[PDB]
DNA sequence: TCCGATCGGTACCGGACATGTAAAGAGCAGACCACCGACAAGT
């Protein structure tokens, strides 16, 4: 719906500030809860 | 300004030597670009240092 | 790593923009690590192997359609099992309508997911066909897939 | 950037009927409400959040908390 | 054709002045200097 389009526009925003861009970049990936760390 | 540029360049050298992922290296290169731009003309792009 | 000169980029007019026929926003995105730019493309190699790549893309689309059909038939057999269970013991009509609309919503979700996958494949193929130098690929996942 | 005030009014919890019954004596308000090309509360709130803080993925509660922090806290 | 952003500029002589925070600690090693023992050859 419109929510997906808004999310895509937000992710495609220029984000001229360097710190904001870095936060957006690091926010793309997920976390490891309990066991994936051992496997890695 | 010269100290900031030299520090960021040395950190980029260390990151390349270690083998850091692409995100960290790209962030460091962007910081180096911003430091050089601020050195040559402070205030043209972004906020002044 | 090379660093561009601020005088010749952030100016009115932008000399780099005029030289390279690039908009100032495009230059800002490129030189500040925000979007990829295609330096060059091998047109001859792409044209020679275009038919094989299109055939492989068609095979991939056929495979994803077959997977969607398998998911649809799994949903259909689950619905048939639910109907058999409802025939085994009596139940009210409200719960039957609820499970019917839940199954309809699930199959519509699967259909729109398949449609989104097909649209993504079509967009990737169109981007590859229309690939040319001095073009910005602002989507990181699209460039990774390419 | 400029935003129509009807979007802000809807984002505060008011509906179209509330706006009509509250600002029915004015022509500019009605013209803005007809020309907003935006309906509902969640859509207006998401638009306000996008305008205020571009690049941040919005959700149901982040925009409301941001507005409360900005004004009513 | 219209218009939201961005960049350029805005008198002179005299004078005046100097930063305000720290989440630590330990183990091991390297370079340099003030105090020293021997031992044979030149003085």
């Amino acid at each position: 719906e419109a929510l997906r389009q808004a999310r895509k526009d937000a992710e495609l925003t220029a984000s001229a500030d360097s710190v904001r861009a870095y936060l957006k970049q690091i926010g793309k990936v997920a976390l490891l809860n309990a066991e994936e760390e051992v496997e890695l | 300004l010269y100290r900031r540029v030299i520090n960021r360049n040395n950190r980029l050298k260390r990151l390349i030597d270690l083998g850091a992922p692409e995100i960290i290296v790209n962030n460091e290169k962007r910081m180096l670009q911003e430091s050089v731009d601020a050195l040559f003309d402070n205030g043209r792009r972004g906020r002044p240092v | 790593a090379p660093v561009t000169h601020i005088w010749y980029f952030k100016g009115v007019p932008s000399r780099l923009g005029y030289l390279l026929d690039l908009a100032p926003k495009d230059l800002e995105k490129i030189i500040y690590f925000a979007a990829y730019v295609i330096t060059s493309v091998d047109d001859e190699m792409r044209h020679n192997e275009l038919s094989t790549l299109e055939a492989e893309m068609a095979v991939e689309k056929k495979a994803v359609e077959d997977q969607r059909d398998a998911d649809l038939e799994a949903r259909a057999q689950k619905l048939e099992a639910d109907l058999a269970e409802l025939e085994a013991e009596g139940a009210k009509s409200d719960v039957r309508r609820k499970v019917r609309d839940s199954g309809e919503r699930e199959m519509r979700q699967l259909r729109d997911r398949a449609q989104r996958e097909l649209d993504r494949l079509d967009e990737i193929w169109n981007t590859f066909t229309k690939l040319a130098p001095k073009q910005l690929i602002v989507d990181e996942v699209l460039y990774r897939e390419l | 950037r400029r935003q129509p005030v009807t979007v802000l009014l809807k984002a505060l919890g008011w509906t179209n009927e509330q706006i009509v019954e509250r600002f029915g004596f004015s022509e500019i308000m009605m013209g803005t409400l007809e020309k907003d090309t935006t309906s509902g509360t969640d859509e207006a709130l998401l638009d306000i959040y996008r305008k205020l803080r571009p690049g941040e993925p919005p959700t149901k509660e982040s925009a409301q908390t941001l507005l409360e922090n900005l004004f009513f806290k």
